[PDB]
RNA sequence: GCUAAACCUAGCCCCAAACCCACUCCACCUUACUACCAGACAACCUUAGCCAAACCAUUUACCCAAAUAAAGUAUAGGCGAUAGAAAUUGAAACCUGGCGCAAUAGAUAUAGUACCGCAAGGGAAAGAUGAAAAAUUAUAACCAAGCAUAAUAUAGCAAGGACUAACCCCUAUACCUUCUGCAUAAUGAAUUAACUAGAAAUAACUUUGCAAGGAGAGCCAAAGCUAAGACCCCCGAAACCAGACGA
RNA sequence: CCGAGCCUGGUGAUAGCUGGUUGUCCAAGAUAGAAUCUUAGUUCAACUUUAAAUUUGCCCACAGAACCCUCUAAAUCCCCUU
RNA sequence: CUGAACUCCUCACACCCAAUUGGACCAAUCUAUCACCCUAUAGAAGAACUAAUGUUAGUAUAAGUAACAUGAAAACAUUCUC
RNA sequence: CUCUUACUUUUAACCAGUGAAAUUGACCUGCCCGUGAAGAGGCGGGCAUAACACAGCAAGACGAGAAGACCCUAUGGAGCUUU
C-alpha cells in the first residue's frame, strides 16, 4: 500500500495565511515563510511582556507633566499619596490627569499638604501632635 | 540514535567485545561444566505425592499394572526421548502418606520410594528402555500408524 | 554474534561460552578462576585455595551470558547424579 | 497545484456481494469438524508461505529452499543477493547488541 | 499577531443593558443525524437538554433538523445579523451544552 | 488476519535495471557526489524501505480462545434477542419472496444467518431460497464463525444444530492437554 | 493522480467559498431562507423585549401596503 | 600535486531538441 | 495555456433602462505567440497606455523598436472589429484602457561554450493585450498642489485622537 | 490576465496454474543479411576478491532436491570471529487471485528505440475533449513559483507591540548543522512542485486463555505455559577481484 | 582523467569519517573512573530513564579516627536528635 | 523614587533544558463494518520533509547583461572597392 | 626607462535584432568608535540619511570558482624498494 500526502496545500495555507502581509518572497514562499511566522508569533508572545512595562513607563511620564504643572515632583506625589493611604494606581492617576484636572490638582495639593506635615514632623523633636493628614485609618 | 560514532551509524562492535580489552568470555579459563552433556541420560522425576495425587483422581488405576503407556496416558508425566530422557526416576518426596497400593514399573527408583511401595503391598520393578523403545512406549498410537 | 543463521534464520550459541561457564537453572552462571592452573610455586596456600573455588558471576555478566546462549542451555536437565543438583534452586531467598 | 480540482468517482462497495457474505465460513473448520482439517490448511497463496510467518530475512531462505530450483536465473540471482545483504544487516548492524 | 488581523473597540448592540437587557441570540439551527456515531451527543442533547434550554430562553427560536449529515453543526444567528456556525462533531453532550450556553450570551 | 498474504512488492536499488557506473567523479564537478542512478534519492530509483511481498500474516489464537469466541457470540446474539431456534429449515415453498417477508413479519434485521446441521442435507427448499438471496445466506455448522454471526444481524439455529454446537464448545473444557494431534485415534474422540 | 476522497472534497469546499466572494450573491430576505417559522418568530420577538403583545395586532403591524398590493397582482396574474 | 583535470559531460541532446 | 481575453467580447449586457446612461463599448483583442520578448515588449505596451487610438497609432508609426510594428497592426484591426461588429459609431472615439504583455509559450535551445561546456537558450515569446473604450481619453490626473497638501496635513492633525488613555 | 494547473488510462508488480520451443518467397559465419569451387582450425581444465575477524596472515553462511521436528544439538574453528549435521520424525497442496502500483509510481520501456561510446557497454523523455469532430467560434470559472494588472520616499533579519493613520515611535543579533562557545566573516540552502531516510532476536513488561500443567506430536514447566501488542535509518570514497572490450 | 586502461559483474563493497534523518503536545533528564594497536571509537562502572518491591535516605549531638614531621590550614569522616 | 518571567493581586494551570528516556493525541491512505456534503469504531501500512554542494521538472536572479551578424550603389540587370 | 604623447583599427558607448554563464538563505543591503566565536552593512553608543537610473573603479562583502593538493588524524588506500 503506497500512501501519499493528499491535503499538503492546507496545511501549506496554514502558515501562509499568517504571511499574507509581509514583505516580499516570504509573503508567499513557504519555505521562507514559515520561518518568519515562527519569529513573528514569538515576537507576538514576548510582546506581551513589554505592553504592560511600556504601559506603565507613559503614565509615569504623563503623571510627571501633570505633577510638574503643580510643581511637584513624581516621587513627592506618589510617595505622599501613599502616606495619605491613597491607594489609587498610575493608570487611574494618569487618567484623571487628562480627564479629570481639578481633581489631579487637588490629589496634587493633597500630596503636598502631606509632604509639608512630613517636613514639619521631621523638624520637631516630638513636641508637635501628629499633621491632621498624617493620621492614619487603623484596621483591625 | 544518539551522535556520530559507531551508535548512531549502526556498527558499534560485535556481543561480548570489550573494545580490545581480552573479554571476559574468553579470559576465564575452559572447564568440562558441560562436556558430554548431550550423552548424559536423563530421568524426569516422579514423586510419591505426585503418584497417590493422579491415583485419587482416578487418572492412573492401581487395579491394573502401572507403566509409562499409563503415566503418560494419565498425563502424570511427560517424557522427551528426544531430550535424552530415559524414564522416569522414582523418588521418595511424600513417602509418609502414602497409602496407594501399585505395581508400577519405572526406570530407577531411590531406596526409600521402594520401601514405600512395598510397605503397602505393591510392587515396584526398575526396567531398562532405550531411546527407541522409550518413544514408541510412550506414544503407541503415533508408532502404530507406522506400520512398522 | 549470529541472530539469523543463513540456513536456518536461528539464534546461534557462542561455544567459547558453553565451555568455561556453567548455568545453574535459576540464572547464576558459575565459572573458574583465571590463572587458578599458571605459576603456582610463586603463588601462597592462601591465594592457591581462592584460586581453585568455583565462582558465581554478576549480575551485568549473566545477563551478557544469557543473550549469547540459546534457550537450549537454560531448559531444566535431570542428569542422574548431578554433582550441581542441588544448586539449581534457590532457598529463602527474599528479592 | 498539486491537488485534484473535481471529485473522483464516488466509490461503490457492495458489501453483500458473495465474497463478503462468506467470509470467515469454515474458519472453524478444526473445532467444529473432528479436527480433520487445520484452518491452515485454508490459507491459499505461495507454496512456502501457507501457514507460516517470518521476517524478510526468514520468508527469503524460505523461498530459495522450497522453491529455489524453479526459480528464473535473474530472479535467483536477486534472491541470493538480497539473502547475503540481509545477513549483514541483521547480523552485523543496529542500535542493539 | 494582533497586526495581522483586524481589530475593534469595545461597544454594544442597541445600547443593551442601559434601559434594559435583550438577548442577542435570537435563532439556533441544529442539524443532527438520525444514524451516525458523530452525531451520537448531538442526539442525546435533542432528548434532554434542548426542550429544557428553549423553556429559559423563550426569545430564542430553535430549529432542529434531523437529516444525513456527517458533521452535525449549529448554526447562531444574532440580532445584529451576525451568523455563526460551530460544529458539534463527536461532542459529548454536556460540550454541546456548554457551547449552546455559550451562544446565548454573546453579542 | 491469519489467511492474508499482500503481494505487495518493490525493487530495492539493487534490483532496478542498470545503475552499475559511478555517474561521474567523486570530486572537482562542483555536484553532489552520486554512486549509482538507482540511488533512493534518485527519480526512478530504488526503494528503500518498501514493501517486501509476499508477505505472510499468519498465526494462531489458542483452540481454547478461538473455542470461547464462539460461545460469546452465541451469548450475545441470545441476551439481545438476535438469536432464534428453528426446529428445522423446511419452508413450503422456494420462493425468495417468501423467506424475505417472513423475517420481515418476525422482524428480523435486515441480515439473517442460516445455519444448518450437514451441507448434505439442507432442505432443498431452502437452498433454492438463499441462492437467490444476498443478504440470507444458508451455512453448515460446520462453517459458523465469529465474524459471520456479527457481520449477519439475526442468528438462526436449528434444534440439531444447537446440540452439535454444545457437544463441540464443550469438549474444549473438560479434555485432557493433548499428546498429540486430535486427528489421530483416541480412546473416546471423535464421540 | 493521488487516491483519496477527503482532500478532494475539502477542496472543492474552499473553491466554493471563493467563488461565492468573488461573485457575492444578491442579498435575499431571511424568511426565503431555510429554518424560518413566521408564527414562531412572532412570538419570539415580544418575548425578547420583555412585552406581552397582541399576536393578532402584532402581525398586523408587519403588514404594509406595498405587501398588499403587490400580493394581489399576483393573484391576478395567477387567475387565482 | 597530482594533475586534477574533470572532464565536461553533455546533456542528452533531445532535452535541447523538442519543437512545438 | 489560457485563453480568456478572446471570450469577453462575448458577454451581452441586458437592454438599458430609459433612464440609464449610454454605456461606453469595450473592444478586448490580443496576439498569441509574439516572437518578442515580453519584457521589451511592455515598454511599448506601456508607453501607449491610456492614450487614444489615433495618438497610438502615431506613436507606434515613429518607433524604431519591432513590437511597435506588431502592436500597431493588432490596434489596426481591433479598431475596424469595433465599428463592425461592436457597434461603435467613430472609429477616432477610441482610447486605450489596458495594454499589457505576456509570456508566452518558449522552446529551449543549447548555446555551446569553450571547454566543451554549454547553456541553454529560450527562444523567447510573448502576447500582446489590448482593451479599447469607446469615448475620450479621461483627463490626466493633476498634480497634488500645495493647497491638497495642506488640506491633507491639517486633517491629520485633527484626526489623531489620546492613545492609550480613557 | 499570461505562463500554467487539473485528469485515468496505457501498462506494470507479486502469486497461482501450466513444462518449453518454430515456419510465406529470397538473403545471411566472406567486410553477416553477399546465387555459383580443392578444403581438412575445432568443445571441457579448483573461481577470485570485497567483506567479517573492529589490523591481518588459518578462517568468514551462499537452493542442490520433504514443510516441520530432532537443533542451533553432535561436531568444526588463529577452539577467535564464526561455521554446523545426521540417525530419526513427518502434513498439506480446489489457476483464472490482490488492505499491489496508477505516468517522477509500476518493468528501463511509447524502447533497448532516440541519443552517447571505436568497441564491450550505457541509456532516456512523454499521453489526457466529447455520445458524436461527418458537432472545433469547442470543455466557463476558481489553485505553485515566476510575472502582469500596479516601480520607488529617511531607519536597518523586515516583524512584533501597536495606532485615528501604510510608514514614522518603542522592542528585537535569520534558519539548519556543528561545537566549550556561532549574528558570526564556520557548514548547507535561488525558489516552487513532486520524490527522498529506523527493517529484528534475546529477555523483560502489558493485556487475554488455560493452569500443576500449557501448547492443534517436537518444546517448556519447583506458576507455569500459549497468544498478542511494543525496540534496532539514508546518501558518499579512494580501493580489491573476476570476465569481457579496446593500438 | 594511466603510480597503471575502460566496461560489466561480485556490489546496496567498506567507511570508528562528514552530511542528512519528515505530525502535534507534556514530562524526567548534564555527566567520579577503568581497560583498550586505545584516547575522532568502544565495553564496564558512574550518571540518567521507566516499571516493581519494602525501608529507611538526607540534614546531623556528644564521644571517636598517628606517630614521624616545617606550613600546629579551610575542612572531612562517623553521627542520635531534629 | 525608578527598576524582572522574583513575589502579591483577579481568573486559570500538564502547558519554557542538548543527547537520551516515559507518556497522551493525531493528518491522509487502504481493509472490515458503519456512515452517506465527508464520518465512526477497529485492523493494516511505500503513513507526514524550511535544509543531505540531495534526484527530476518548472520558473526566477545575474540580464535584456556577456556575446553574436550583412563591403558599396543601383534599374536588382549590373557595376565598383578590396 | 627618465616620462610619456599623438593617430588608426579592435573593443568600447548609444540605436535595432538575437540572446548565455558562474553566482543567489532572506534583505527595507550607510560611516566612526566600542563590543563579540577574538577583524560587524545587521550588536552598544554616536553621526549621517527624499526617491530613482547611466557610466567608471576594485578597498570590503573574511567576493565567485575547486568538500585545501600544505599539515595532522583514520587499527582508510595505492605505487615503489628491501638483509
Ligand atoms: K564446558
Ligand atoms: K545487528
Ligand atoms: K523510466
Ligand atoms: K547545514
Ligand atoms: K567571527
Ligand atoms: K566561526
Ligand atoms: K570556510
Ligand atoms: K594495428
Ligand atoms: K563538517
Ligand atoms: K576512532
Ligand atoms: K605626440
Ligand atoms: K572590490
Ligand atoms: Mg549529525
Ligand atoms: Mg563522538
Ligand atoms: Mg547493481
Ligand atoms: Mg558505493
Ligand atoms: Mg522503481
Ligand atoms: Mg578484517
Ligand atoms: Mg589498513
Ligand atoms: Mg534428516
Ligand atoms: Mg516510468
Ligand atoms: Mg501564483
Ligand atoms: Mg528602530
Ligand atoms: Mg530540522
Ligand atoms: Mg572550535
Ligand atoms: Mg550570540
Ligand atoms: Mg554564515
Ligand atoms: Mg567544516
Ligand atoms: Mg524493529
Ligand atoms: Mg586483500
Ligand atoms: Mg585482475
Ligand atoms: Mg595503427
Ligand atoms: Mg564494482
Ligand atoms: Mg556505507
Ligand atoms: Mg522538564
Ligand atoms: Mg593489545
Ligand atoms: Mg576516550
Ligand atoms: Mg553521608
Ligand atoms: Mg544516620
Ligand atoms: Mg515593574
Ligand atoms: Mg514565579
Ligand atoms: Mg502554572
Ligand atoms: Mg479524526
Ligand atoms: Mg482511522
Ligand atoms: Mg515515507
Ligand atoms: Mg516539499
Ligand atoms: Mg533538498
Ligand atoms: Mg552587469
Ligand atoms: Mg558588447
Ligand atoms: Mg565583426
Ligand atoms: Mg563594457
Ligand atoms: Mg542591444
Ligand atoms: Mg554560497
Ligand atoms: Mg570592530
Ligand atoms: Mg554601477
Ligand atoms: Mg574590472
Ligand atoms: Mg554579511
Ligand atoms: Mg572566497
Ligand atoms: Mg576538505
Ligand atoms: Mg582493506
Amino acid at each position: 500500500l503506497r500512501n501519499r500526502v493528499t491535503d499538503r496545500y492546507f496545511r501549506i495555507q496554514e502558515v501562509l495565511k499568517h504571511a499574507r502581509h509581509f514583505r516580499g518572497r516570504k509573503n508567499r514562499c513557504y519555505r521562507l515563510a514559515v520561518r518568519t511566522v515562527i519569529r513573528a508569533f514569538v515576537k507576538c508572545t514576548k510582546a506581551r511582556y513589554l505592553k504592560k512595562k511600556n504601559m506603565r513607563t507613559l503614565w509615569i511620564n504623563r503623571i510627571t507633566a501633570a505633577s510638574q504643572e503643580h510643581g511637584l515632583k513624581y516621587p513627592a506625589l506618589i510617595g505622599n499619596l501613599v502616606k495619605c493611604q491613597v491607594e489609587l494606581n498610575r493608570k487611574v492617576l494618569a487618567d484623571l490627569a487628562i480627564y479629570e484636572p481639578k481633581t489631579f490638582k487637588s490629589l496634587a495639593a493633597l500630596a503636598s499638604r502631606r509632604r509639608h506635615e512630613g517636613f514639619a514632623a521631621a523638624l520637631g523633636d516630638g513636641k508637635e501632635p501628629e499633621g491632621i493628614f498624617s493620621r492614619v485609618v487603623q484596621y483591625h | 540514535r544518539g551522535h556520530k560514532g559507531e551508535r548512531q551509524r549502526g556498527t558499534r562492535p560485535r556481543l561480548g567485545f570489550e573494545g580490545g580489552q581480552t573479554p571476559f568470555y574468553i579470559r576465564i579459563p575452559k572447564y568440562g561444566f558441560n562436556e558430554g552433556h548431550s550423552f548424559r541420560r536423563q530421568y524426569k522425576p516422579l514423586s510419591l505425592n505426585r503418584l497417590q495425587y493422579l491415583i485419587d483422581l482416578g487418572r492412573v488405576d492401581p487395579s491394573q499394572p502401572i507403566d509409562l503407556t499409563q503415566l503418560v496416558n494419565g498425563r502424570g508425566v511427560t517424557i522427551q526421548p528426544l531430550k535424552r530422557d530415559y524414564g522416569v526416576q522414582l523418588v521418595e518426596e511424600g513417602a509418609d502418606t502414602f497409602t496407594a497400593k501399585v505395581n508400577i514399573e519405572v526406570q530407577l527408583a531411590s531406596e526409600l520410594a521402594i520401601a514405600a511401595i512395598e510397605k503397602n503391598g505393591g510392587v515396584v520393578t526398575t526396567a531398562f528402555y532405550d531411546p527407541r523403545s522409550l518413544d514408541i512406549v510412550c506414544k503407541p498410537v503415533p508408532f502404530f500408524l507406522r506400520g512398522q | 554474534l549470529t541472530y539469523f543463521s543463513a540456513r536456518k534464520g536461528k539464534r546461534k550459541t557462542v561455544k567459547a561460552v558453553i565451555d568455561r561457564f556453567l548455568r545453574l537453572h535459576c540464572g547464576l552462571w558459575v565459572r573458574r578462576k583465571a590463572g587458578y592452573k599458571k605459576k603456582l610455586w610463586k603463588k601462597t596456600p592462601a591465594r592457591k585455595k581462592r584460586l581453585r573455588e568455583f565462582v558465581f558471576c554478576n549480575k551485568t555478566q549473566s545477563k551478557l551470558l544469557d543473550k549469547m546462549t540459546t534457550s537450549f542451555w537454560k531448559r531444566r536437565n535431570w542428569y542422574v547424579d548431578d554433582p550441581y543438583q542441588k544448586y539449581h534452586d534457590r532457598t529463602n531467598l527474599k528479592v | 497545484i498539486g491537488i485534484r480540482l473535481t471529485l473522483p468517482p464516488p466509490k461503490v462497495v457492495d458489501r453483500w456481494n458473495e465474497k463478503r457474505a462468506m467470509f470467515g465460513v469454515y474458519d472453524n473448520i478444526g473445532i467444529l469438524g473432528n479436527f480433520e482439517k487445520h484452518p491452515k490448511e485454508l490459507i491459499r497463496g505461495p507454496i512456502w508461505l501457507r501457514g507460516w510467518k517470518g521476517n524478510e530475512l526468514q520468508r527469503c531462505i524460505r523461498k530459495r529452499k522450497m522453491v529455489g530450483s524453479r526459480m528464473f536465473a535473474d530472479d535467483l540471482h536477486n534472491l541470493n543477493k538480497r539473502i547475503r545483504y540481509l545477513y549483514k544487516h541483521f547480523n552485523r548492524h543496529g542500535k542493539f547488541r | 499577531t494582533a497586526r495581522g488581523t483586524p481589530s475593534r473597540f469595545l461597544a454594544s448592540v442597541l445600547h443593551n443593558g442601559l434601559g434594559r437587557y435583550v438577548q442577542q441570540l435570537q435563532r439556533l439551527s441544529f442539524s443532527v443525524s438520525r444514524d451516525g456515531a458523530s452525531s451520537r451527543g448531538a442526539r442525546e442533547f435533542v432528548e434532554r437538554e434542548v426542550i429544557d434550554f428553549a423553556r429559559r430562553n423563550p426569545g430564542v427560536v430553535i430549529y432542529v433538523n434531523s437529516r444525513p449529515c456527517c458533521v452535525p453543526r449549529v448554526v447562531a444567528e444574532y440580532l445584529n445579523g451576525a451568523v455563526r456556525e460551530e460544529s458539534i462533531h463527536c461532542k459529548s453532550v454536556e460540550e454541546i451544552s456548554t457551547l449552546v450556553q455559550k451562544l446565548a450570551d454573546q453579542s | 488476519n491469519f489467511k492474508r498474504i499482500s503481494y505487495a512488492k518493490t525493487k530495492t536499488r539493487a534490483e532496478v535495471r542498470g545503475g552499475g557506473r559511478k555517474p561521474w567523479p567523486q570530486k572537482g564537478t562542483g555536484r553532489a557526489r552520486h554512486g549509482s542512478i538507482r540511488s533512493p534519492l534518485w527519480r526512478g530509483g530504488g526503494v528503500a524501505h518498501g514493501p517486501r511481498g509476499p508477505t505472510s500474516y499468519y498465526y494462531m489464537l489458542p483452540m481454547k480462545v478461538r473455542a470461547l469466541g464462539l460461545k460469546v457470540a452465541l451469548t450475545v446474539k441470545l441476551a439481545q434477542d438476535d438469536l432464534h431456534i428453528m426446529d428445522s429449515l423446511e419452508l413450503p415453498t422456494g420462493d425468495p419472496q417468501y423467506l424475505t417477508e417472513l423475517a420481515h413479519y418476525r422482524r428480523w434485521g435486515d441480515s439473517v444467518l442460516l445455519v444448518d446441521l450437514t451441507h448434505e442435507e439442507m432442505p432443498q427448499s431452502i437452498v433454492e431460497a438463499t441462492s437467490r438471496l444476498k443478504t440470507f445466506n444458508l451455512i453448515p455448522a460446520v462453517g459458523l464463525n465469529v465474524h459471520s454471526m456479527l457481520k449477519h444481524q439475526t442468528l438462526v439455529l436449528t434444534l440439531p444444530t444447537v446440540a452439535f454446537l454444545e457437544d463441540k464448545l464443550l469438549w474444549q473444557d473438560s479434555r485432557y492437554r493433548p499428546l498429540y494431534p486430535f486427528s489421530l485415534p483416541y480412546s473416546d474422540f471423535p464421540r | 493522480v493521488k487516491k483519496g476522497f477527503r482532500a478532494a472534497f475539502r477542496f472543492q469546499k474552499e473553491l466554493e467559498r471563493q467563488r461565492l466572494l468573488r461573485c457575492p450573491p444578491p442579498p435575499v430576505r431571511r424568511s426565503e431562507k431555510p429554518n424560518w417559522d413566521y408564527h414562531a418568530e412572532i412570538q419570539a420577538f415580544g418575548h425578547r423585549l420583555q412585552e406581552n403583545f397582541s399576536l393578532d395586532l402584532l402581525k398586523t403591524a408587519f403588514v404594509n401596503s406595498c405587501y398588499i398590493k403587490s400580493e394581489e397582482a399576483k393573484r391576478q396574474q395567477l387567475g387565482i | 600535486t597530482k594533475k586534477r583535470f574533470t572532464p565536461p559531460i553533455y546533456q542528452p541532446k533531445f532535452k535541447t531538441e523538442k519543437e512545438f | 495555456i489560457s485563453r480568456k481575453w478572446e471570450k469577453k467580447n462575448k458577454i451581452v449586457y441586458p437592454p438599458q433602462l430609459p433612464g440609464e446612461p449610454r454605456r461606453p463599448a469595450e473592444i478586448y483583442h490580443c496576439r498569441r505567440q509574439i516572437k518578442y520578448s515580453k519584457d521589451k515588449m511592455w515598454y511599448l505596451a506601456k508607453l501607449i497606455r491610456g492614450m487614444s487610438i489615433d495618438q497610438a497609432l502615431a506613436q507606434l508609426e515613429f518607433n524604431d523598436k519591432k513590437g511597435a510594428k506588431i502592436i500597431k497592426e493588432v490596434l489596426l484591426e481591433a479598431q475596424d472589429m469595433a465599428v463592425r461588429d461592436h457597434n461603435v459609431e467613430f472609429r477616432s472615439n477610441l482610447y486605450i484602457a489596458e495594454s499589457t504583455s505576456g509570456r508566452g509559450q518558449c522552446l529551449k535551445r543549447i548555446r555551446y561554450h569553450g571547454r566543451g561546456r554549454f547553456g541553454i537558450m529560450e527562444k523567447v515569446y510573448c502576447h500582446y493585450f489590448v482593451k479599447l473604450v469607446e469615448g475620450p481619453p479621461p483627463p490626466p490626473e493633476p498634480p497634488k498642489t500645495a493647497v491638497a497638501h495642506a488640506k491633507e496635513y491639517i486633517q491629520q492633525l485633527r484626526s489623531r485622537t489620546i492613545v492609550h488613555t480613557l
